[PDB]
């Protein structure tokens, strides 16, 4: 996250860490005991699909508080429409082994219903953007988690103002133009968050950009909206083995 | 009222049905209130409330 503030410990509960073989991979959101949403091009160049780990109630990786829980990813679920290395349905459904345990450091968002998600939710000017990732464009990584307050734009006005991959159906720009504040690489798969009369709800998936915080452009977001019954539909079904899947979409 | 306009009136979800009707709706987690609009948790921890904040 770039030209934002630390997120006060607690106070963004559903923010996921993603690891492969301990290294920082990407971020998520927890949306319920044991679902987590991310980007489907997070898991791209995956080597060994058994070491992926999701991590809750993270904040300072310096340093082990006892509020974290770690899990083991179960399963990592793509749209079949998704294709590595391009930028359209950039979403994943992550299984974990075992629920986590809610606490005063560990809650899930709200996955919104569809209609409340299009008809209200799009038209929230401002929402929330988390992650641990680079605090500048070719600089380091954030050791305390970082959220951004980024106005939606209609991709209309999007694409009118920016001066790369369409703006397709799936996606949604937000942020500023000005090159001062965006979220970055590092931050993938995390959460566009929106508050609506006193609840939060998950939006946008952290998904791409040109460079980070680049005069012109602006972040582009995964419409979750578009996938609100796919998801549900995945969440009701039984497990099977192997980690990866491909499922369906629509 | 409808649910495309302010939400119906409701704090959360909503419904159109046949004539001028409208039913509001909550996430698991919450009930309705007699009001027929706002949503109040049933558990300790509801999705999408923060609970340091709640607390204060
Ligand atoms: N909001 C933002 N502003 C500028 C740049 C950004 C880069 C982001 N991350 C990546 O681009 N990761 C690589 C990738 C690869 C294949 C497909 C998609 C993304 C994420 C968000 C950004
Ligand atoms: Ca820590
Ligand atoms: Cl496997
Ligand atoms: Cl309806």
């Amino acid at each position: 996250i770039v030209g934002g503030k630390v997120c006060p410990k607690g106070e963004c509960p559903w923010q996921v860490l993603l690891l492969v073989n301990g290294a920082q991979l990407c971020g998520g959101t927890l949306i319920n005991t044991i679902w987590v949403v991310s980007a489907a091009h997070c898991f791209d160049k995956i080597k060994n699909w058994r070491n992926l780990i999701a991590v809750l109630g993270e904040h300072d990786l310096s340093e082990h508080d006892g509020d974290e829980q770690s899990r083991r990813v179960a399963q990592v679920i793509i749209p079949s429409t998704y294709v590595p290395g391009t930028t359209n349905h950039d979403i994943a459904l992550l299984r974990l082994h075992q629920p986590v345990v809610l606490t005063d450091h560990v809650v899930p968002l709200c996955l919104p219903e569809r209609t409340f998600s299009e008809r209200t939710l799009a038209f929230v000017r401002f929402s929330l953007v988390s992650g641990w990732g680079q605090l500048l464009d070719r600089g380091a990584t954030a050791l305390e988690l970082m959220v951004l307050n980024v106005p939606r734009l209609m991709t209309q006005d999007c694409l009118q103002q920016s001066r790369s991959p369409n703006i397709t159906e799936y996606m949604f720009c937000a942020g500023y133009s000005d090159g001062s504040k965006d979220s970055c690489k590092g931050d993938s798969g995390g959460p566009h968050a929106t508050h609506y009369r006193g609840t939060w709800y998950l939006t946008g998936i952290v998904s791409w950009g040109q460079g980070c915080a680049t005069v012109g452009h602006f972040g582009v977001y995964t419409r979750v909206s578009q996938y609100i019954e796919w998801l549900q539909k995945l969440m009701r079904s039984e497990p099977r083995p192997g980690v990866l899947l491909r499922a369906p979409f629509p | 009222l409808i649910c495309v306009n302010e939400n119906g009136g409701c704090e959360q979800y909503c419904s159109d049905h046949t004539g001028t009707k409208r039913s509001c709706r909550c996430h698991e987690g919450y009930s309705l209130l007699a009001d027929g609009v706002s949503c109040t948790p049933t558990v300790e921890y509801p999705c999408g409330k923060i609970p340091i904040l709640e607390k204060r």
